[PDB]
RNA sequence: UAAAGACCAG
DNA sequence: GAAAGTA
DNA sequence: TACTTACGCCGGTCATTA
């Protein structure tokens, strides 16, 4: 994992502290500027321009380069870069909150609309629960639409007390696509679009004690931060390309949408530095907000799916995490794994309850890393000589010096003098405990540990009474097997989830495996008063019982 | 959903059943602290029958010629008849058994007497018997104290919780209430002698197991009962090959788990 | 009384079917739907909208808004949840992990 | 690295490390209030040379002792000899640091007797000055109160010139000869 | 305790949290025609002295948030006139163990 | 200056060393890893004290591999230098740029320009020297310096010092 | 804090070793013997670490301690020795 | 093959803690990133070789750790960052309890 | 190598 | 397409 | 009072593509 030693102390994660990125941090953390929307070709020459993807960020090419760091492809995680947007833009995700936060603070001055002076407010301001509190404070302030100058104190309602003041009626705000529009009113309304710059600023003035009251955080996430200024550029590892040989493209979906954001950006800025036909610059600003909004969420209410020339909608980052098949649920709550095998199953009335016949073909593939101990040097050496193609054998030797000898090529396979502390990846052998399972897996019992029994033919062979638990027939069902890779993992399998252990189930305080089909229908007959057995047979019937005290 | 909803629930090292916040969902797992796989459907005799039959069974009157332990059953037969001090304990017993009978009829209003409880006491005795080759012919050698005091003493060992404070201790007595009614139900002086001719040895044995067995039945701190229950409910919902007319089955459970308002069938029964 | 019915009810859906479930499973369910105060549902609306940590919650129904609403109100996930550790790739505090294992140096000499 | 007895919760804003100067503003990991191995306030432990010559020596010895319980089953120029031996029998040998420190320490110690070195301590200790000073005063040969107050600025308004002048006198006496 | 017949004015019910410490409750006659606590399904609750409670929390190493909660407007919660913080001890018959201890704190 | 600081290390032991005399192997590892170490946070670690009672505590068995992780609590004698600390040591090197004085495990450097002017460099002498109307400074000469600043470098600490103020210089 | 280490007596958990504690001790112990750790029993024939592990546990010669956490963070320590191994 | 959600729930049911971590890590993802002890970020410019670590921006080179998390998560994190969200990862706890 | 789709297994 | 929670 | 929003059960082969 990660490979190559690191003097760094290794600990586990104990807390995940969520928060929002302050623009000043992004700049700090960044390792590349990122000005050019192109990807590479130092004038068609294949490399990477100091412009987009790797102006010192991650890498490509199994080319150790990477701003000293080196290490190469696997090992170097990503290195972020930045991109100084030309104008403040919302963050699709927080449009809802920005809206509601404004409705809570008066513009122009930037202060709550209900001090401790107001009663009902006090109640809310007491509510310990960042989220439920902001929830309330809003219901009260949305309604208030004037930044009162003086409120009748908690005494006589005739004399009015002083607080902050600036009458400025507060515009009922509303949503239009990605814009917040408000309609003031004094004496018909006065409609005007609240600008980002404008709202960003009000926020920058919201009192530290006022964030907080409105579920925020002085260190980790102040409202003003829901407005992107400097944009973090994820490194190659996040949006890898695809290199079909030499003379061929391969840029990821995300790499295109950044180029778009970068393009749409250069556009704007160059306009505010030139013939700035004002109310035409804003035409170009809405664009920037469209991409920076789209690059994140691209399944918004005001439809315009932002399609890639080819009709395809362009995978928004959000898209990447949305459940099932998506990052969280598809890559973490569950994932494809190594040391696994699957194949058609078939019953076998000659395997003990807790075994599982495993096709040799499969046993010669799945391995187990046993460590060279004096307790087994001999055996292991035998398996190694034995090679990777005979059965009772092995297919990899790993010396302390992290490097694996491939027994099917290493010019010294027939050789090799093991070494205590070395590791031999050997074949699955009879009795290795393994996890056997049939899907859908809705039982602890749909996954049980079994003893391996390597056998001929290509099917997983399993004892009938263990049928029900998995709920399998032999009309073509397949079943998968997982081989534990560590000494304690097997112990966990054998000691906790072995089939024998799972016989009487909590599911309903009774056994979940009994006798079935042949044996059942047949055990009845064998029993009937009528049924008598004569010596010649009785003698065999007795011998079959593996325990029999040998006492006719 | 059932799963994702209970993932994080497990029995902690204190027997409490909490989620990933330490919020208590059940003070003692399943209201008894017992592991499901260690429970069988036994029958609490005491519950049913006529008050008449109940008496003919558990009552022992050393002060009445016709209602004493015949000296055949016991070895200290004749010398116990009329013992006022023994008939004090022997009463205490019967007055408890009756208490129970009331309490059970309280709990299981129905009268239903077959409920799953740890330690199958019947088998434990069955073994006791043809393990010692007990003949329903000879007289036991149990003191009336032996029986009464042993059973009374055993219960002191059926530990589910182990706090050395009053709150916990009460909790303990609670969690064991029903098991005990079962225990006293089957280890009543009359029975232990007239029914199963247990001998002092056998008895000392039965008692010993009931204990061990019990202790083994308590749930293990670790048991992810969350998922277990999720799957235990969830699984049989998959096997649902779907006044009588009332929402039911899958569509109904979907109703319930959703705590939906308007339900297809919203009846109500008035007695 | 609610909890009493909620169970009677769940119990009857599994009863009609003619199957059996040890009381404890239905109970643990019913009690969960109940502790908080009322009738939290096994729904993106009920249970998954509690104090349990972001990462947990985000692994069902509303994945991304949950993660956004998280960095915005700067929550802190302490990781006592299975899901937290699964996502982090660490041994969760489950069965084999509900406790720790120490080498007692003293007893390591008593033996020899 | 080696974690030290103080856990200041570094929440993001990691920036404020002041100037380290004899304004007695030393690292955070060197304040007056320290926290003991068993979790108890303990005042900073500052050593003047020689006193630290003994400390090291003592332990270096006591160590050589236990080093053999397990093997069961005077004169400046002369000590740089006797010590260089103890080292090569209880040290990693590559500890050029400890070797150098031991020579420096031996060659510049102002008190060679655990008795004299205790007097010095008792003496100074009655001042109430900060450990840093009480150490400097102990390891820096100063005549006028000025020479002292000048090389140990931290002092200046803490003790009168006469007072500090007395102490400086008492020190020149205890000042073990050689 | 003020028992009204059909209803009071939002004007009137708005002068209750006005005489602290003393507190005021308000029941509608219809709501009392039947005592719900006499119901087949309603388990006997019990208020706990702020001592009985502080103990409970000690003997289970709980904070208040870790306790099952009962709603302030909860029928029985009203019956006993609970208060935000007051803990109730519910005792119900169990088909698993006969008797079961259960605590609920107030909202 | 020189202090006695209560520190703490963390050693991960392989299962192989789960011997009868393990504590002894740990203590020895500690010593290898601390004595002679150097940080900016603690300065120069010189000598681990009170050997016989180095607290070992119970180790945690790491889950995937079988190693045990120990949090060894010790107490040692350290040497962290500071600005304004007046310290005297012996000269070691000496060039046309100034001389390097050795104080303890450390080395303080004096810039020709942080010495009085009267004191000039002398190349034609051996060993190379710096002379003054009355003083003469070279390799062997003891000097009392005033540390102007430090610079923590990997496994060490350096500083620059002057002897231009009063009461500093040769002794 | 270690104001959290519940003193030996006053311990209130279970006298018996849970299934996981044992599954986990046998595994850990195997994992260490499997790593050439020193064994504390006569491996009378034995050559498989889990086997050896089980034997150690049997003669209560496993130098390990189970640290049991209570939902509040406080914890009780138990020796593989003290622990009753009914299971 | 896929050790999916439901298979995961089963190991959880069994209480097979380690075996679960084995499937998810050793037998699939598992990567080793370097964290900064101050900001819980994956910024550390570690060059395991010249032993240099650094974290300009937090300016470090000292308080630094390494961790073993599933690469899929290293991704999840760098992605929550691209969306301007900070999933700071910390080696010790504070909140207590 | 990566998508989106159709068909199909239990 | 159905059902449940905000402007 | 009507409008807005999340979601959906758990391996294999072939065809086509801005
Ligand atoms: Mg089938
Ligand atoms: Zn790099
Ligand atoms: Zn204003
Ligand atoms: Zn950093």
């Amino acid at each position: 994992v990660g490979q190559q030693y690191s003097s760094a102390p290794l600990r586990t994660v104990k807390e995940v502290q969520f928060g929002l990125f302050s623009p000043e941090e992004v700049r700090a953390i960044s390792v590349a500027k990122i000005r050019f929307p192109e990807t590479m070709d130092e004038t068609q020459t294949r490399a990477k321009i100091g412009g987009l993807n790797d102006p010192r960020l991650g890498s490509i090419d199994r080319n150790l380069k990477c701003q000293t760091c080196q290490e190469g492809m696997n090992e170097c995680p990503g290195h972020f870069g930045h991109i100084d947007l030309a104008k403040p833009v919302f963050h699709v995700g927080f449009i809802a909150k920005i809206k509601k936060v404004c409705e809570c603070v008066c513009m122009h001055c930037g202060k709550l609309l209900l001090d401790e002076h107001n009663e009902l407010m006090r109640q809310a301001l007491a509510i310990k629960d960042s989220k439920k509190r902001f929830a309330a404070i809003w219901t009260l302030c949305k309604t208030k639409m004037v930044c009162e100058t003086d409120v009748p104190s908690e005494d006589d309602p005739t004399q009015l007390v002083s607080r902050g003041g600036c009458g400025n009626t507060q515009p009922t705000i509303r949503k239009d696509g990605l814009k917040l529009v408000g309609s003031w009113k004094k004496d018909e309304p006065e409609l005007r679009v609240l600008s980002t710059e404008e709202i960003l600023n009000i926020f920058k003035h919201i009192s530290v004690k006022d964030f907080t009251s409105l579920g925020f955080n002085e260190v980790f996430s102040r409202p003003e931060w829901m407005i992107l200024t400097c944009l973090p550029v994820p490194p190659p590892p996040v949006r890898p390309s695809i290199s079909f040989n030499e003379s061929q493209r391969g840029e990821d979906d995300l790499t295109f949408k950044l180029a778009d954001i970068l393009k749409a950006n250069i556009s704007l800025e160059t306009l505010e530095h030139n013939g700035a036909p004002h109310h035409a610059i804003e035409e170009a600003e809405s664009l920037l907000q469209f991409h920076v909004a789209t690059y994140m969420d691209n399944d918004i209410a005001g439809q315009p799916q932002a399609l890639q020339k080819s009709g395809r909608p362009v995978k928004s980052i959000r898209a990447r995490l949305k459940g099932k098949e998506g990052r969280i649920r598809g890559n973490l709550m569950g994932k494809r794994v190594d040391f696994s095998a699957r194949t058609v199953i078939s019953g076998d009335p000659n395997l003990e309850l807790d075994q599982v016949g495993v096709p040799k073909s499969i046993a010669k593939t799945l391995t187990y890393p046993e460590v060279v101990t004096p307790y087994n040097i001999d055996r292991l050496t035998q398996l190694v000589r034995n090679g990777p193609n005979e059965h009772p054998g092995a297919k990899y030797v790993i010396r302390d010096s992290g490097d694996r000898i491939d027994l099917r090529y290493s010019k010294r396979a027939g050789d090799i003098q093991l070494q205590y502390g070395w590791k031999v990846e050997r074949h699955i052998m009879d009795n290795d405990p393994v996890l056997f399972n049939r899907q859908p897996s809705l039982h602890k019992m749909s996954m049980m540990a079994h003893r391996v029994k390597v056998i001929p033919y290509s099917t997983f062979r399993l004892n009938l009474s263990v049928t029900s638990p998995y709920n399998a027939d032999f009309d073509g069902d397949e079943m998968n097997l997982h081989v534990p890779q560590s000494e304690e993992t097997r112990a966990e399998l054998s000691q906790l989830c072995a089939v024998p252990l799972q016989i009487v189930s909590p599911q309903s305080n009774k056994p979940c495996m009994g006798i079935v089909q042949d044996t059942l229908c047949g055990i009845r007959k064998l029993t009937l008063r009528d049924t008598f057995i004569e010596l010649d047979q009785v003698l065999n019937m007795l011998y079959w019982v593996p325990d029999w005290d040998g006492v006719i | 959903r059932l799963v994702k909803a209970l993932e994080d629930i497990m029995v902690h090292y204190d027997n409490t059943t909490r989620n990933s916040l330490g919020n208590v969902i059940q003070f003692i797992y399943g209201e008894d602290g017992m592991d499901a796989a260690h429970i069988e459907k036994q029958s609490l005799d005491t519950i049913g029958g006529s008050d008449a039959a109940f008496e003919k069974r558990y009552r022992v009157d050393l002060l009445n010629t016709d209602h004493t332990l015949d000296p055949s059953l016991l070895e200290s037969g004749s010398e116990i008849l009329g013992d006022l001090k023994l008939q004090v304990l022997l009463d205490e017993e019967y007055k408890q058994l009756v208490k129970d009978r009331k309490f059970l009829r309280e709990v299981f209003v129905d009268g239903e007497a077959n409920w799953p409880l740890p330690v199958n006491i019947r088998r434990i005795i069955q073994n006791a018997q043809q393990t010692f080759h007990i003949d329903h012919t000879k007289p036991s050698d149990l003191t009336i104290k032996d029986i009464v005091l042993g059973v009374k003493d055993l219960q002191e060992n059926l530990l589910v919780l182990r706090g050395k404070n009053e709150i916990i201790q009460n909790a303990q007595r609670d969690a064991v209430t029903l098991f005990c009614c079962l225990l006293r139900s089957r280890l009543a002086t009359r029975r232990v002698l007239q029914e199963y001719r247990l001998t002092k040895q056998a008895f000392d044995w039965v008692l010993s197991n009931i204990e061990a067995q019990f202790l083994r039945s308590v749930v293990h701190p670790g048991e992810m009962v969350g998922v277990l229950a999720a799957q235990s409910i969830g699984e049989p919902a998959t096997q649902m090959t779907l006044s009588k007319k009332v929402t039911s089955g899958v569509p109904r459970l979907k109703e319930i788990l959703n705590v939906a308002k308007n339900m297809k069938t919203p009846s109500l029964t008035v007695y | 009384a609610g909890r009493a019915a909620l169970y009677k009810e769940v119990y009857n859906v599994i009863a009609s079917d003619g199957s059996y479930v040890n009381y404890r499973h239905m109970a643990l369910l019913v009690d969960v739907m109940t502790t908080q105060g009322g009738l939290t549902s096994v729904t993106r609306h009920g249970f998954n909208r509690s104090n349990t940590g972001a990462l947990m919650r985000c692994s069902f129904e509303e994945t991304v808004e949950i993660l956004f609403e998280a960095g915005a109100s700067a929550e802190l996930d302490d990781c006592r949840g299975v899901s937290e550790n699964v996502i982090l790739g660490q041994m969760a505090p489950i069965g084999t992990g509900a406790f720790d294992v120490m080498i007692d140096e003293e007893s390591l000499v008593k033996y020899m | 690295s080696t974690s030290t007895f103080q856990t200041r919760r570094r929440r993001l804003k990691k920036v404020e490390e002041e100037e380290n100067a004899a304004t007695l503003q030393l690292g955070q990991e060197f304040q007056l209030k320290q926290i003991n191995h068993q979790g108890e306030e303990e005042e900073l432990i500052a050593l003047n040379l020689s006193e630290a010559r003994l400390v090291i020596k003592e332990a270096l010895v006591e160590r050589r002792r236990a080093f053999k319980r397990s093997q069961k089953k005077e004169t400046r120029e002369k000590e740089l000899e006797s010590i260089d031996v103890l080292l090569e029998q209880t040290t990693g040998g590559n500890n050029k640091d400890l070797k150098n420190t031991m020579q420096y320490l031996t060659n510049f110690s102002r008190f060679r007797d655990q008795e004299t070195v205790g007097a010095v301590i008792q003496l100074l200790k009655s001042t109430g000055l900060h450990p840093f000073e009480v150490a400097q005063l102990g390891s820096l040969a100063c005549d006028t109160a000025d020479e002292a107050k000048t090389l140990i600025p931290s002092l200046n308004n803490k003790i009168s010139d006469d007072e500090l002048e007395r102490i400086l006198k008492e020190l020149s006496n205890l000042e073990t000869l050689y | 305790i003020f028992v009204y017949q059909n209803n009071i004015t939002p004007s009137a019910m708005k002068l209750v949290p006005s005489i602290p410490p003393a507190t005021i409750e308000t029941f509608n006659e219809a709501a009392l025609v039947v005592n719900i606590t006499h119901h087949e399904l309603v388990p006997k609750h019990i208020r706990l002295s702020s001592d009985e409670k502080r103990e409970l929390l000690k003997r289970y190493r709980l904070k208040e948030s870790q306790l099952p909660r009962i709603q302030r407007a909860d029928p029985v919660a009203l019956y006993l006139g609970l208060k935000r913080g007051e803990v109730v001890k519910i005792i119900r018959k169990s088909e698993t163990s006969g008797r079961y201890a259960s605590y609920r704190i107030c909202m | 200056m020189f202090f006695i600081k209560d520190l703490s290390l963390n050693i991960t032991l392989h299962p192989s060393f789960f011997g009868p005399r393990m504590k002894q192997y740990l203590k020895t590892k500690l010593l290898e890893e601390v004595e002679g170490s150097c940080t900016g946070k603690f300065g120069y670690i010189l000598c681990v004290l009170d050997y016989d009672n180095i607290d070992i505590q119970r180790g945690r068995i790491l889950p995937t591999d079988g190693s045990a992780e120990f949090n060894v609590k010790y107490r040692a004698v350290v040497f962290k230098p500071f600005k304004g600390e007046v310290v005297d040591g012996t000269v070691v090197s000496c060039s046309q740029h100034g001389f390097e004085v050795q104080v303890g495990p450390m080395k303080v450097f004096v810039t020709k320009h942080l010495m009085p002017q009267d004191l000039t460099f002398n190349a034609g002498s051996n060993p190379p020297s710096y002379q003054s109307s009355e003083d003469v400074i070279t390799i062997k000469s003891r000097i009392r310096v005033k540390i102007e600043g430090c610079i923590s470098q990997v496994s060490s600490i350096h500083a620059i010092g002057s002897i231009k103020e009063d009461y500093l210089g040769a002794i | 804090l270690k104001e959290k280490a519940i003193p030996k007596d006053q311990r209130a958990t279970t006298p018996y070793m849970t299934k996981y504690e044992r599954a986990r001790i046998l595994g850990t112990r195997a994992l260490q013997i499997s790593m050439n750790a020193p064994v504390f029993v006569d491996l009378e024939g034995e050559t498989d670490p889990l086997r050896i592990a089980m034997k150690e546990l049997a003669e209560k010669k496993i130098p390990l301690v189970i640290r049991r956490y209570l939902p509040d963070g406080s914890f009780e320590d138990w020796s593989v020795e003290e622990l009753i191994v009914d299971l | 093959l896929r050790f999916g959600e439901m298979e995961r729930d089963c190991m959880i049911a069994h209480g097979a803690a380690s075996f679960l971590k084995e499937r998810l890590m050793e037998a699939s993802d598992a990567f080793r990133v370097h964290i900064c002890g101050i900001c819980g970020l994956m910024t550390v410019i570690a060059k395991l070789n010249h032993n240099q670590f650094e974290c300009k921006g937090c300016d470090n080179k000292i308080d630094i750790y390494q961790i073993h998390i599933p690469y899929a998560a290293k991704l999840l994190f760098q992605e929550l960052m691209a969306m301007n969200i900070t999933p700071r990862l910390y080696t010790d706890r504070s909140r207590d309890f």
